[PDB]
């Protein structure tokens, strides 16, 4: 007859884990906050058979934005996700911004996922906003000179 | 560059879901598009349904701390009164085996 | 709300209601509750069929110095307005409307769309305002206007109206109000639920 | 299929003919990667060129291809009613390049529910294809309707 | 459970240490502050097992100069590192433009 | 970037954010106290049943 | 919580920076003055977060 | 790696991280002792038949 | 090494059974393949089912 009590219980602890989860990342950049959203499971009889956990919701509020400075960051304002890729070509979603160059100059987070974005290509290069979006890449190469044609 | 001229190298793309919450986390504040939220409708900062970027700026968790704290003395006492039922069956049955 | 932009709850079950039907669209009770939905579908443009534009004028203008009518020349009449049109494909016609005080308490109001480069200017009255013994409008409050044909999209003739205009002693000619009933193509930028229980899509 | 969305306020590109390296020479440029036979991904672009107010020159090329010849006919032909609603030529067969001796694909790239009106500029509301690549078994589950689905 | 506190406790900390090694190297020519990034672990199931430092990232901001009135005292502005070798050959980069 | 000669190029840390943030990162770890002790109680209530 | 008043003080110290760099080119010759311009961070909420 | 004259490598035992591993331990022994204290009245119910 | 370049030695192999559920624990936090679980099939990290 446990049925109900235990049932409560898990409840009652995944609720507990999730606010300690939400506690322990208050300072990560770019996190959402969770809320568990419970449901209860009568089965034919009215006795209440139990409760279950229905799913773990998140809180896609904005979070303030600081100016921590270092120019890579990019904060994110209203909707929208940042985009990237790992080494197996998955694609990922992501709200945190502070982002670095790697030794292949390849814009990366953190974790090292590469961002993507619309490539430019041509002379000058253009911003390619109909190419399927591709790693973000910043070349050291010394640029090329364009013959004087139109004055 | 260093002949007073400039390149573009790249325009960081922007990711729009119908279902916010159908998005399932990976772990490492990264989510991944799954059957609930979607397809991933792409687009550029500041046109259509995507607000601008910020340079030289964070965006921070919006997790509150009293909040937090508030809702687990609460979810502790919850736990406590399962356990109290718990304890509740738990004599019940021992009452009906010392028969 | 979920992948199909239908609302559901946690479980997955679709919220009911009624649905709106019609343009403009309104909530038709009389028929059997349907699954709520919020599609993205772009809204397409309306083209106008009804403006307005209610003015003040002053009693104490003097008559246009230099006849004949020039849309060019600003002092060849009282007052100058605008106001935004759309046609079939959501394109701006921008309506000018010149007022030019011909009699007492009579004003010719001229009608040139500016938006179409080719449109000849017009010579002729499109409509004579006729002011009482104060302010209150006697005639001519509504014209039938015709746009010009512009990018191939369908000219849209509307009906312009003057109602509730006033003629006296104000210190000068300015725009009150200004409506009309079109609009151009919009996307989806959010969602709301009034109190009242109607859904609403910005 | 690709959904796209075409203002009507654009100039006539002053650089005729189409050229695929000059940019002044189209309108808008789109791009829908397709998979062949052998599962080779080809980067499909189209070009959208105004040519009279209600009429739009659509031309197609292969971005993976680098034998594919040079696009110097039209494609197709979009006519848009005068309330911009799409009318004629929303469906055009076109079959891409062959890369390292892979059969080409032959696919109907349909324009439909395509509008062209005063928007803020041309964009693609949806870009969608039917096609993929080989794929390895990653996950399986059991849908609440219990159709047993492999991820 | 008692993961997620754990974990949360472990990144506080390392925050804090981050925070307490900066304040006591503020008075450290050529030191650059440094700021700890943390990421969630969420791994399958949605309950979010926890916080994880993903790394210490340095703040390369061209700090104030400050005159001193020795020949071998030189500073880089903007971008660039001085190049040193140890006894082994191992080569080295620094900030820190004190000379003897 | 150019050398400047007889300087040195100080430290870029600010004193007062270093500050503010000790406050902030103390306080957050005394709420993850909370919720270890909070966790503790939960088996405690549980062993003693 | 913190975030606003974490903001609040680093605009008044940013501010305090540039009026003390002016007051120290007080004798600098063709050296023109500098003022910080501030702007609120609402953000979703009707807060005013910073 | 070098040697530093004048300096002591001082220990590597943090007590924070100690001190809540022992709270941890704490609950897994009390959570052996209660198993031990059903098997003996497991064995308590079959012996007083 | 300390010739400025670096070496590989080898690569961690990952193994993934058709039944996890069908492998006989051997203890010491180690499992054997058996018939039930079926043949191991072996790969590298971070790639196809691993």
């Amino acid at each position: 007859s446990f049925s109900q009590a235990v049932s409560g219980l898990n409840a009652a602890a995944t609720n507990l884990d999730v606010i300690g989860n939400n506690i322990a990342n208050s300072a990560t950049y770019g996190f959402k906050s969770g809320t568990a959203s419970f449901a209860d499971m009568f089965a034919g009889s009215k006795v209440g058979l139990g409760v279950k956990v229905a799913g773990i919701t998140q809180d896609f509020t904005d979070g303030t934005t600081t100016n921590t400075g270092r120019g890579l960051d990019v904060a994110i304002s209203q909707n929208g996700f940042f985009r990237l890729v790992d080494s197996n070509g998955s694609v990922f979603y992501s709200r945190n911004g502070q982002f670095k160059l790697d030794e292949n100059r390849n814009l990366v987070n953190m974790q090292g996922m590469q961002l993507t974005g619309y490539p430019a290509t041509g002379t000058p290069p253009t911003i390619q906003q109909g190419a399927n979006p591709a790693p973000i890449t910043i070349p050291n190469t010394l640029m090329a000179a364009k013959s004087t044609t139109t004055a | 560059y260093s002949n007073e001229q400039e390149q573009v190298l790249g325009q960081i793309v922007l990711a729009n879901f119908a279902n916010n919450e159908g998005l399932a986390s990976q772990g490492d504040n990264v989510w991944a598009a799954t059957q609930a939220s979607g397809v991933a409708l792409l687009g550029t900062a500041g046109s259509g349904n995507f607000g601008k970027l910020t340079n030289g700026a964070l965006e921070a968790s919006n997790v509150d701390l009293s909040k937090e704290l508030v809702n687990m003395i609460v979810a502790q006492r919850n736990y406590q009164s399962n356990a109290q039922t718990i304890k509740t069956q738990d004599q019940i049955l021992n009452t009906l085996v010392n028969l | 709300l979920d992948e199909n932009r239908n609302l559901v709850n946690m479980q997955g079950m679709q919220l009911t209601g009624y649905p709106a039907t019609g343009t403009p669209p309104t909530i038709q009770q009389g028929a059997n509750p349907a699954p709520i939905t919020i599609p993205n579908t772009l809204m397409a443009a309306k083209s106008t069929t009804t403006a307005s534009m209610q003015i003040n004028l002053n009693s104490t203008d003097p008559v246009p110095s230099k006849t004949p009518f020039s849309v060019s020349d600003a002092d060849s009449y009282n007052k100058k307005g605008t106001v935004t049109v759309y046609d079939s494909q959501g394109n701006a016609h921008d309506m000018n409307v010149y007022f030019v005080k011909t009699k007492d308490n009579e004003w010719a109001v001229y009608t040139h769309d500016s938006s179409d480069p080719a449109a000849t200017a017009p010579t002729t009255a499109s409509t004579t305002l006729k002011f009482n013994e104060n302010g209150i409008l006697e005639s001519g409050g509504t014209v039938n206007i015709t746009t010009g044909t512009i990018n191939g999209a369908t000219a849209a003739t509307f009906s312009l109206s003057f109602l509730n205009s006033m003629q006296q002693n104000t210190g000068a000619n300015n725009i009150v109000a200004t409506n009309q009933n079109g609009y151009k193509p919009g996307d989806l930028v959010s969602y709301q639920i009034n109190n009242d229980g109607t859904v609403v899509g910005n």
